[PDB]
């Protein structure tokens, strides 16, 4: 039987030969995880003097 | 979607100043090449910061250079199913009608329970932040005998809270201010933690730093507060939820001698070993489910039923006296931020 | 877009660190916990470890009172709700994340607990950002990015 | 009711995943016959479930 | 009496009499108190094995 076994691992699909492999094995979300800016406590305390 | 394999991947972008950002683009203030690109890692030393500060003269050429990095994640899906079969005489001559309804109901309930267990074990396996009670460093080192038994304590919960706060994990709940009724006390807990039914007595026996009772039951703060489903109490900053079907590792602990003071044990290969219990904490946006042709749901169940008759007639059975029923589904999980999952492994009293 | 965002975030963080280290360097009144008289004399092993205690905070408040430093906060009187305590903390203190367990485990002169959590006085009071509690005259504020000598 | 003797009887249907469910209709994932029909009893062991 | 002499995990009094929670609650007939999560009812004619 023609089987899709585990192309990512050592196993290969039944239809694929010695010189072939699957073009698309995974899927991409396109939405990246990001980290927010740190908070700062000391900056609001300062008062500005013009130079 | 279809025709894309059985895997989903995603990128994560590391900030500039973390230790995970490793590269060779660095150039220090003197202009010489340097090993690390980021100015300084997650280091709070004043000496290191002073040494590695970016300073400029009037003419600044090729003085300070930086770099960046990104990380990738992945997850996969699997397939499950089971079935049963019967005859026509068993249905026609049986004492009570409606047996098929009972069988179908039990089949569906079993399927749902198996789905829940499969999800829970994956969540337990994929935990990122792990603490071991006592002096243990792994599952095999967990024991209830010796100078330091592997039992959860107040300081372990405090350390878990400190780590979660450091990871910038969001808080689930809000604090509770007191009411006017006598014998009612305040509880400032802001996170939710799930425990099994076996660990509750040990939590009840816990004491805080000053020897007072640490486990506050729900009847104390039921007024002026909202009680979650299955909640049993609150310790420190966590609110305890009791899950009926919480799983555990049996026999994963160290070998048990005759000096056992009353903790649960199990027999593995003719030898007695201790048990390990999860004490799980799940943060917000930690994971997501993968749905394959589920119409926007986590699970979709497919059921096929064939009754006895001409459709079941075959070469092996020319009369067609058999039938069956089956059910199957797809499941998979993707973990985005593993650090938001927390776990505390400990033994439980008998 | 990602590169520019991370660049700006790093710039802001660096400026915050520089301001904090300058403020720490420019301190006028300095107390050393324990019997230490300098950084090299600070130690954790011996008859008297150099760990903060109640008397050090009392001395700091006394020195600030002698200096005629203005007060930041007013006291809090009791509330009607059960299990609510009164606090007369008057000044604001910034500590790192590492010192919080030590502050929580600290006890006063007579053996009782000194640290008072925010849940007790949240009613009939205002809670500042990143505040863990109040000890004696000071209200403790936890700053994630506090710098330490190593 | 009258004319039915002196005895009353009823049924109770046990769930699929109980330990009281003892039967011979069992085939494992490999395909070989096994003693127990229910997948697993009231066992919370992760190893056994896996 | 044996229930009244019982001690809890910390060594304090486990038994709680009805006069404490008679207000803001309904006292069942024959109730003498409460221990843990059970409400104790005293039956005059409880039988025993001798």
């Amino acid at each position: 039987m023609l089987n899709y076994n585990a192309p990512t691992d050592g196993q290969k699909s039944s239809i694929d030969g010695a010189n072939s492999d699957q073009m698309q094995t995974f899927f991409w979300l396109k939405k990246a995880i990001i980290t927010a800016r740190k908070e700062q406590y000391f900056m609001p305390l300062a008062s500005v003097t013009n130079m | 979607p279809k025709h894309y394999g059985k895997t989903i991947k995603v990128y994560e972008y590391v900030p500039l100043l973390d230790d995970r950002n490793i590269n060779d683009q660095g150039i220090d203030a003197s202009g010489a090449t340097i090993v690390n690109g980021n100015l300084y890692g997650s280091s709070k030393d004043i000496g290191n910061i002073t040494s590695k500060l970016p300073l400029l003269t009037e003419n600044g050429g090729r003085v300070n250079r930086v770099g960046f990095t990104r990380i990738a994640r992945e997850g996969s899906i699997h397939k499950f199913g089971f079935f049963y079969e019967f005859t026509q005489e068993s249905i026609d001559f049986d004492s009570d009608d409606g047996l098929m309804e009972h069988l179908s109901r039990e089949l569906m309930n079993g399927a749902t329970q198996i789905t829940e267990a499969v999800l829970q074990k994956d969540l337990l396996a994929a935990a990122g932040t792990v603490l071991y009670a006592g002096a243990a460093t792994s599952d095999a080192t967990i024991t209830g005998e010796g100078s330091t038994p592997s039992v959860v304590s107040y300081k372990n919960l405090m350390r878990l809270d400190q780590i979660l706060t450091e990871n910038r994990t969001p808080t689930q709940t809000t604090i509770i201010t007191g009411s006017r009724m006598i014998d009612t006390k305040v509880i400032g807990a802001t996170r939710v933690m799930y425990v099994g039914s076996e660990l509750v007595p040990e939590l009840k026996a816990m004491k805080d730093l000053f020897g007072n009772k640490a486990f506050i039951e729900t009847q104390h703060y039921a007024d002026a507060g909202t009680i979650m489903n299955g909640e049993v109490g609150s310790i420190d900053k966590f609110r305890i939820i009791q899950v009926p079907e919480m799983l555990h590792w049996a026999g994963a602990g160290a070998q048990a001698t005759g000096a056992n003071p009353g903790y649960r044990t199990s027999m593995v290969s003719g030898q007695e070993h201790y048990d390990v219990y999860p004490m799980l904490v799940v943060g917000d946006d930690s994971f997501t489910s993968i749905g394959f042709q589920t119409d926007g749901k986590s699970l979709k169940f497919t059921v096929m039923t064939k009754m006895p008759g001409k459709e079941t007639a075959d070469r092996n059975d020319p009369y067609g006296e058999t039938g069956f029923s089956s059910i199957k589904w797809y499941y998979g999980i993707l973990v985005k931020r593993p650090e938001r999952l927390a776990l505390i492994k400990t033994v439980a009293p008998l």
